[PDB]
RNA sequence: GCCGGUCCGAUUUUCGUGACUGGCCAACGGGGCCUUUCCUUCUGG
RNA sequence: UAGGGAUCGGGUGGUGUUUUUUUAAU
């Protein structure tokens, strides 16, 4: 319901992977 | 006023606070509710802290409040 | 002392050597230190030096355990077996029986008066116990009159002391001495101590104490071995006293020995009936080992040796009959042994054996078979003991009284008038014909539906083990072999029929299909190997080798490997089915590897067959490799790790 | 040892499947009793209840 | 009384009988003054137990709200006793109906440390944990007077 | 039948027969007892005359023994009467194993108090006490519980229920 | 101060009116974790979704170790991340309007309470040191 | 604070007030064995360690016999030829009262300390 | 310690003792075995 | 040193009047 876009290791890996790609 | 500081009367322990007794414990009970939309059963906490939703038909079961949550006026419950 | 208090203290843990074994010390030590001149005195003396001061019940009970170790050491010893140290037992008997205006004072706490003005009596009581246990261990060597006639005044003195531990020993000593015969002095002593134990039953408000129990054993000895019994009313009182104590424990062996004693000694009392009722219910419903046994002994002794009337003799019999339906496995065993004793030692047997066989048949139809086998043994004893009329009514009941009726008739014919048995066997052959017909075919259809009743079948297999009627039954049994327990019984019956009495090729095909699609499987493998060795002979041998190739779960695989190692002109009429052993060249895998190595332990034709099998396996591997290379899957070849994990 | 269950409750039925006087012997052997004892504290509780009943029956002598 | 109540007589060094309900200690005992074979006791499970040596068994058990210190039978009724416990009132029970304390003497300020009947059978002496003793009559329920 | 087959004997084969006879009375155990797993059962004599059989469960499956406790106890209590059947798990430590076999010794749940009181002589006495549930049944087997817990760890533990008893 | 807290009961097992397996709770909590929900929210949504008490009781261990076992660990713990989020939110509000002197006071207090916990986390070394709040 | 000092202050001022049953919330096995040896000397009645998992509480049914307990917060080494100096400096007399020391069995008083012929550090005195 | 038995004598049951036998029961102690299940992490080459 | 009453904020339970009922809220 109120998930976070941060704070998990795999989610911040996905965020930095998106920043590396584009 | 003057009671034994060992095991007191059950009325007195239900009277006083849930932390101030000898062995502290809960006073919230788990209760099973029958979803009135699709007549299945689910478990729900007393002090529910969240609007819980049935898995079959996610209508509503209990709007949360400060203490006990109000069951939503079509639901049929039992303590357990 | 200090080492003992540090050992028995709680807060010292981490050692293996501080579990201390402290009393096998002296148990081994007085096997050698028994010079019995000075060193035994130096055993006894520091005990007194520590005992004069003060004691607790803690140190008292471990000290009494130590002196018990001394006494078992002296019985295990062999230096004093002839009267040399009875001097010292007599010795232990004889050793048991204004001014302070200038005086400065500190240490304001006074002296506690409790030190020895009793505890000398504690010394006297405990080495009185020690020396009387010494005399009760020298009863193992000898019982001489003139060596303890001089002891008996100290014995009656220590009996009239009444400090519990000496009474526990002296009542045992008088139990052993009641077989002997001293003079009128002993007559007075024996009647006096019988009055004494009657007094302690009168004052002790329970007979489930060790003193009252051992005193009841002494009353048993006084009843059994004397010329002068006494006081019918007082023994009636003591038996009315022991009566309500029968339920709760710590009462058992000694009081029940007293019960057996006086019921053997035949006296008629109105309270014996009440204790007989309670001991019958105890015999059925008790929960401790051998207590039900000794109560069965005393109840059987009363029920035979005494004289009831028709009402009691009917009601106790039907009590046994429906006590057979008790829910336990051991109370049922004890009432089975009671009926066994009634059977072994009649007109009451003629009146009771019909309903007894019926109730034992119901107990056979009852629970898990440790009672049913005993019911079968008791029914076998009853049917062997039956003269004519009980067997006649039993045959009538077996021939008249569905599946339980057929199984009861089959088991009755299996137990036990050969012409009436032949008429019953004709009825049984009609039943076996109507039973063993297409039920085995439907069972084989069920097995085929799997890998695509049986009560009447096991009854017919038992009846065929019991009994051209043999030929027709052998054909029916071949049809029945043609669920796993039924096939096991049918394989045993087929082996027995083939021993006693193509058709044999069809029987071998049915046996091979039954073994293909455990101990009876081993016996069936033995019977099939015997039939193949006794063996279209070459066609049947080739079909047997092909069936062994199609066979080679774990039990049949080990039986196939054993049959191959037992079967294999050294190789001319052998080179047919070594390809499965070449393909066999986790405990099932270990057993198969051990059997494969045993078969490989058990020349040119062997190299030829090995080359042929290796070439066939290489051609199969080449065909599979070519099929993979021409059809190129990895999910099915890699998902085994995910399935195992 | 060959224990087939057979689903049968036929004690009286096995008795009542023949001619006369066999049922007379079966009625001559008929008690149907001696159940199982209760555990120790429940047996103790019931007989100390009975002891309380007889002790009140005793001091009702002093009641007058 | 001790860990559990024991029954001795003076011809044995070992206890003749052991008579507890469960493994619970027993603070005080008292026999009767007539119908001598029964007795009462009090244990720190806040419990009053009775026993009967004729049946040689405990016979009934009530549990009050605080621990009974000292019990005392009546030497003229033979089935009434007083009971002095840590709540500040000496109860007075009838034996053969232990559901109702048929009197309660209710004047102290602290724990009621001991009571006894006078052998005339109607006066109660009590002595408190606070520094005072009181004399009651049986038939009233408040204090006659105080020392 | 469905026991570990390293050391079988008669009474454990009898209670496995009780299991598969409950399976013969089929329409309630919808393959739920097919993941049964024993380790060992054992009879133990108690002070009440009778005996208690301890059945062990390897404890990934103590939560598999979940709703089947009550029905299989009342099945084998009429099947193999007058015993007392208790399931237990097994394996700085071993006090955790002690109170875990206590907590799975009484019931799936329901202990609520551990008290220990120390008399003036020196005798400790340690009570455990249940909460209030199914007392009219659990009152019968209370002596067997303290008997087998004393047999299984040597600690002298006395059981109690906060009621009149 | 005042007391207001949970009272975890004396029992330490699944409360026996439970009618659900053990690994199903593990699947539920990794499902909510792959949805992207914080552990305390997993705990309350597991108190209310299906009747568990908490995961140390119903499963074999706590949710932090079971999520580290299932591979969904947090790179910073819950209280650290939440105090950082509160700090950046009040910093953004103060940079929207710098006149909020009470928000300046509360930002100083949140900075102190987060540097205390950062000192604890560095001295226990569960986050990589050199981590000193940007 | 010091849990032993606050526990003994609790039973000391509750005795000074004049109550009977004293609750004592923060417990430990040092306090358990402490007032175990003082109930061996009969300075309190029986007591009870109610066990909840967090700390365990203590309730003591003391009768009347304490007048002052306490601890000494520096728990220093004390030789066998110095417990006589410490008894003379702590108690009003020689045998009136005790002083219990932590030693190699552990919660002995000074009478049992001179009996067993060990010593250690002083943790508390009671008289 | 309980019980059954080979016996001698009395008996055609049952007892006295001397042997001797096993079926079982508790207390002692001795030798092993299972509670290091079968599978991954050392200070240095 | 301890006891009692009242009030503010939150929670639990009771069961009368204010309230009202298929719009949501509580
Ligand atoms: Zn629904």
């Amino acid at each position: 319901k109120k998930a976070k876009k941060d704070f998990y290791r795999f989610q911040v890996r996905e965020r930095k992977k998106q920043e590396i790609n584009q | 006023l003057v009671q034994d500081l060992l095991h007191p009367t059950a009325a007195s322990e239900a009277r006083k606070h849930k932390l101030k007794t000898l062995v502290q414990g809960p006073r919230s009970y788990f209760l099973d509710v029958k979803c009135p939309g699709c007549l299945n059963i689910t478990t729900v906490f007393s002090h529910a802290q969240t609007a819980v939703t049935c898995e079959s038909c996610s209508t509503i079961l209990c709007t949360p409040t400060g203490g006990k949550a109000k069951l939503s006026e079509g639901t049929s419950f039992r303590r357990k | 002392g200090f080492a003992g208090e540090e050992k028995d203290s709680e807060n010292y843990h981490t050692k293996v050597k501080e579990i201390k074994s402290n009393k096998s010390y002296d148990a081994g030590e007085i096997l050698a230190s028994n010079i019995s001149l000075t060193e035994f005195g130096t055993l006894l003396s520091p005990v007194k030096a520590l005992l004069m001061v003060r004691i607790n019940l803690r140190n008292q009970n471990k000290l009494s355990e130590l002196l018990r170790r001394y006494l078992l050491g002296l019985n295990h010893n062999s230096d004093s077996e002839s009267e040399s140290i009875l001097k010292f037992c007599h010795q232990l008997f004889q050793e048991s029986e204004k001014e302070d205006f200038f005086l400065v004072n500190l240490e304001s706490k006074s002296y506690t008066i409790n030190s020895n003005s009793l505890l000398l009596n504690s010394t006297l009581q405990k080495f009185a116990l020690d020396l009387l246990r010494n005399v009760i261990t020298r009863h193992r060597s000898f019982l001489t009159v003139s060596h303890l006639e001089g002891f008996i005044p100290f014995l009656r003195d220590s009996l009239l002391s009444e400090n519990e531990g000496v009474v526990i020993s002296t009542l045992r000593i008088l139990i052993t001495l009641i077989r002997l015969d001293f003079s009128d002095e002993s007559s007075e002593i024996f009647k006096n101590c019988a009055r004494k134990v009657l007094n302690i039953i009168k004052v002790s408000p329970s007979t489930s104490s060790e003193l009252c129990q051992m005193g009841l054993k002494f009353l048993s000895a006084f009843i059994r071995h004397t010329d002068s019994t006494l006081k019918d009313t007082a023994l009636s009182y003591v038996l009315g006293r022991v009566l309500p104590d029968l339920n709760e424990p710590s009462r058992q062996g000694l009081a029940f020995n007293f019960l057996k004693a006086l019921v053997s000694k035949h006296i008629m009392l109105p309270e014996l009936y009440d204790i007989a009722d309670t001991t019958r219910e105890i015999m059925v419903t008790n929960h401790s080992k051998e207590i039900r046994d000794v109560s069965r002994s005393v109840y059987y002794q009363f029920l035979m040796e005494y004289d009831q009337s028709k009402g009691r003799l009917e009601k106790q019999f039907k009590f046994m009959v429906d006590n057979l339906q008790y829910p336990t496995e051991s109370g049922r065993q004890s009432v089975m042994e009671l009926i066994n004793l009634i059977i072994t030692k009649p007109a009451l047997l003629s009146k009771l054996s019909s309903s007894f066989f019926l109730a034992l048949v119901n107990v056979s139809f009852n629970d898990d078979a440790p009672r049913c086998r005993e019911m079968a043994s008791v029914l076998i004893s009853t049917m062997l003991p039956k003269l004519e009329n009980k067997d006649l009514e039993i045959v009538e009941k077996y021939i008249a009284a569905d599946n339980a009726s057929f199984l009861n008739l089959g088991l009755r014919t299996y137990k036990v008038s050969i012409g009436f048995e032949h008429t019953i066997e004709l009825d049984e052959l009609a039943i076996k014909r109507i039973r063993y017909i297409l039920s085995d075919t439907s069972v084989g259809s069920e097995h085929q539906w799997d890998l695509v009743f049986s009560s009447y079948m096991e009854a017919t297999e038992s009846v065929y083990k019991h009994g051209w009627d043999g030929i027709i039954t052998c054909l029916l049994y071949p049809h029945s072999w043609v669920a796993n327990l039924v096939h096991q019984l049918i394989a045993n019956k087929d082996k027995l029929e083939i021993s006693l009495t193509t058709i044999a090729t069809r029987i071998l095909h049915q046996l091979g299909a039954p073994s293909i699609p455990a101990n009876v499987s081993i016996k069936t493998l033995v019977n099939i190997s015997i039939l193949w060795k006794e063996q279209t002979g070459e066609d049947l041998k080739y079909t047997t080798a092909i069936d062994y190739m199609v066979t080679r779960g774990i039990i049949r695989s080990d039986e196939h490997r054993m049959d191959s190692f037992m079967s294999k002109a050294l190789l001319v009429q052998v080179l047919d089915e070594d390809e499965v052993i070449a393909e066999g060249e986790y405990l099932e895998t270990y057993y198969s590897r051990a059997v494969d190595e045993e078969q490989e332990e058990l020349l040119e034709d062997k190299l030829q067959v090995s080359d042929f099998t290796k070439i066939y396996t290489a051609v199969k591997q080449t065909v599979l490799e070519r099929r993979k290379e021409r059809r190129s899957a990895d999910k099915k070849l890699r998902k085994h790790a995910r399935s195992r994990e | 040892g060959a224990s087939g269950k057979l689903s049968l409750t036929d004690m009286m039925n096995v008795i009542d499947d023949r001619q006369v006087i066999e049922n007379a012997n079966l009625l001559k052997g008929k008690s149907s009793t001696y159940e199982v004892p209760l555990p120790q504290r429940i047996q103790q509780r019931h007989d100390r209840k009975a002891a309380y009943e007889i002790s009140r029956q005793e001091v009702s002598k002093w009641n007058d | 009384g001790g860990a559990k109540i024991h029954l001795w007589d003076v011809n044995r060094l070992k206890p003749v009988s052991d008579l507890s309900w469960g493994a619970d200690n027993i603070t005080s005992l008292k026999f009767n003054q007539n119908e001598t074979d029964i007795l009462a006791s009090t244990g720190s499970d806040n419990s009053i137990v009775l026993y009967d040596l004729r049946t040689n068994s405990p016979t009934q058990k009530i549990v009050q709200t605080m621990r009974t210190n000292a019990i005392c039978w009546n030497p003229m009724e033979a089935f009434n006793f007083v009971t002095a416990n840590e709540d500040h009132n000496a109860y007075y029970y009838d034996m053969r109906n232990l559901s109702r304390s048929l009197n309660v003497f209710k004047d102290h300020v602290s724990a009621v440390m001991d009571v006894d009947f006078s052998p005339t059978g109607d006066e109660i002496v009590t002595g408190s944990y606070d520094k005072s003793i009181r004399i009651y009559k049986t038939n009233h329920g408040h204090s006659r007077e105080i020392y | 039948a469905k026991i570990l087959s390293q050391a079988p004997t008669e009474l454990e084969l009898q209670v496995a027969q009780a299991f598969v006879e409950l399976e013969n009375s089929s329409p309630e155990l919808k393959a739920e007892l097919r993941p049964l797993q024993f380790k060992s059962i054992r009879e133990i004599d108690v002070a009440g005359g009778k005996k208690a059989l301890a059945i062990f469960v390897p404890v990934p499956s103590l939560a598999g023994f979940h709703k089947v406790q009550t029905k299989l106890t009342r099945e084998l209590e009429k099947k193999f009467q007058d015993r007392h059947v208790i399931f237990l798990a097994e394996r700085r430590t071993l006090t955790a194993v002690h109170d875990k076999i206590l907590e799975d010794l009484v019931f799936p749940t329901e202990i609520v108090g551990k008290r220990v009181r120390y008399l003036v002589g020196g005798n400790k006495i340690q009570k455990v006490l249940l909460d209030s549930k199914d007392v009219q049944q659990i009152d019968y087997k209370l002596e067997s519980f303290q008997a087998v817990y004393n047999k299984l760890t040597g600690k002298q533990i006395v059981f109690e229920i906060p009621s009149e008893t | 101060k005042g007391i207001s807290s949970s009272a975890i009961p004396y029992s330490r097992n699944a409360p026996a009116w439970f009618k659900l397996s053990s690994e199903s709770v593990i699947e539920q909590i990794v499902k909510y974790a792959r949805k992207g929900l914080t552990p305390s929210q997993i705990g309350v949504l597991l108190r209310d979704a299906h009747g568990v008490t908490q995961a140390r009781v119903i499963t074999g261990n706590k949710i932090m170790r079971i999520l580290k076992s299932n591979g969904l660990a947090p790179e910073i713990p819950e209280d650290l991340y939440y105090l950082i989020k509160k700090a950046v939110s009040v910093r953004k509000h103060l940079e929207r309007n710098r006149k909020d002197k009470d928000a300046k006071f509360r930002l100083i207090l949140i900075e102190s309470r987060i540097h205390r916990l950062a000192r604890y986390y560095r001295t226990v070394a569960v986050l990589p040191p050199n981590w000193k709040y940007e | 604070s010091s849990v032993l000092a606050d526990a003994l202050n609790a039973i000391n001022n509750a005795e000074k007030t004049g109550k009977r049953q004293v609750l004592l919330r923060p417990s430990s096995k040092v306090i358990i064995k402490f007032l175990q040896v003082m109930q061996k000397h009969g300075y309190i009645g029986e007591f009870e360690y109610i066990d909840d998992h967090r700390s365990g509480k203590i309730v003591v049914q003391l009768n009347g016999r304490l007048n002052k307990c306490g601890v000494i917060s520096p728990r220093f080494n004390v030789k066998i030829g110095d417990i006589e100096k410490w008894t003379a400096n702590l108690l009003p007399a020689r045998q009136f009262g005790y002083v219990i020391l932590t030693t190699s069995a552990g919660i002995m008083d000074h009478e049992e300390a001179r009996r067993k012929h060990v010593s250690g550090k002083i943790l508390g005195f009671v008289y």
